[PDB]
């Protein structure tokens, strides 16, 4: 919960250190403190008003390194601090938060595709491994609804997946759910009201503009209006009852486009542009900081 | 990888 849409890292020619924040209320962008280490394919999440950047990879000319890092950004100080690292590097990770605890899901390390899952306890600054998923998944979308964690699509190393599964923390156990109608790796996955949305992604042939949503009560996936741009490795968040998708790759260009989905009207609209095109960002929402620089 | 356009 909060007021700005923060976008951390990403990729354009090489992995990026940018931390920028968009204010839907006035259309303004702020540049904040860079990440300590560039990273794309990371996830962002917020707990207790702090922004966490999780996993990813630094794709650079001086060497490509998969990240096990968990770093914390304090909007009150405009500073990043390192937290305890995960058990393993996880590029193209998915992350969700249940009851103040951060779940790191899947992702890759070199040629290995993780089924493993681990949980962060901020109060103790400690990671612990939980039950692994039923399927190895990288480029996996993750969202939380009703204190259950969902892992949606991805890539197992051989095929892009339409499959999805759901984790019950009290049983430390994953269960398959209805697969999506479309195979999607690198989709934006997020929750709006009673529904898990999976927007865009790559089906192994094309970047996608289609968007489908899972109703947890009916156990079905239904397509809604498609986005204006096909995009994979997009950033996604929810703010005041609307979905926002940020950047991505459309098979031609690294997008700067930010689109807003209104569920009331079932329409996607262009709302703003990032200061530069990029894919594989981590995105989350929290309170405004105090001493940034406004982007002209 | 290719969804990032890497």
């Amino acid at each position: 919960v909060g007021r700005l849409i923060y976008t951390a890292g990403g990729y354009f020619r090489q992995s990026l250190s940018y931390l920028e924040a968009y204010n839907p209320s006035n259309g303004s962008w702020l540049r904040l403190a860079d990440l300590q280490v560039p990273r794309s394919g990371l996830a962002g999440c917020v707990v207790g008003g702090l922004l966490y950047a999780v996993g990813g990879r630094n794709n650079s000319p001086d060497g490509n390194t998969d990240s096990s890092a968990l770093d914390c950004y304090n909007p009150m100080t405009n500073q990043w601090s390192p937290c305890a690292s995960m058990s393993v590097p996880r590029n193209r990770i998915g992350v969700g938060v249940i009851d103040g605890h951060i779940y790191a899901v899947g992702g890759s390390h070199g040629c290995i595709h993780h089924s493993s899952v681990e949980r962060y306890e901020p109060e103790r600054d400690e990671w612990h491994l939980v039950a692994p998923m039923l399927t190895r998944r990288i480029g996996v979308g993750v969202a939380v609804l009703n204190r259950l964690l969902y892992a949606v699509g991805g890539f197992d190393g051989t095929n892009r997946l339409n499959s999805a599964e759901c984790y019950y923390p009290e049983r430390n156990e994953w269960r398959m759910i209805t697969p999506m109608n479309t195979i999607r790796s690198g989709a934006g996955v997020c929750v709006l009201h009673n529904c898990i949305y999976a927007a865009g992604g790559y089906d192994g042939q094309d970047q996608l503009n289609s968007v489908e949503r899972y109703d947890v009560e009916t156990e079905t996936w239904t397509f809604v209006a498609p986005m204006r741009h096909h995009r994979s490795a997009l950033g996604i968040t929810v703010h005041q009852g609307k979905i926002y998708v940020l950047g991505g790759y459309d098979g031609h260009t690294f997008l700067d486009s930010v689109e807003c989905y209104d569920p009331d009207s079932d329409t996607w609209s262009e709302v703003t542009r990032m200061t530069s095109g990029r894919s594989g960002v981590g995105v989350a929402v929290t309170m405004e900081p105090c001493r940034k620089q406004i982007d002209q | 990888w290719r969804q990032d356009i890497d």
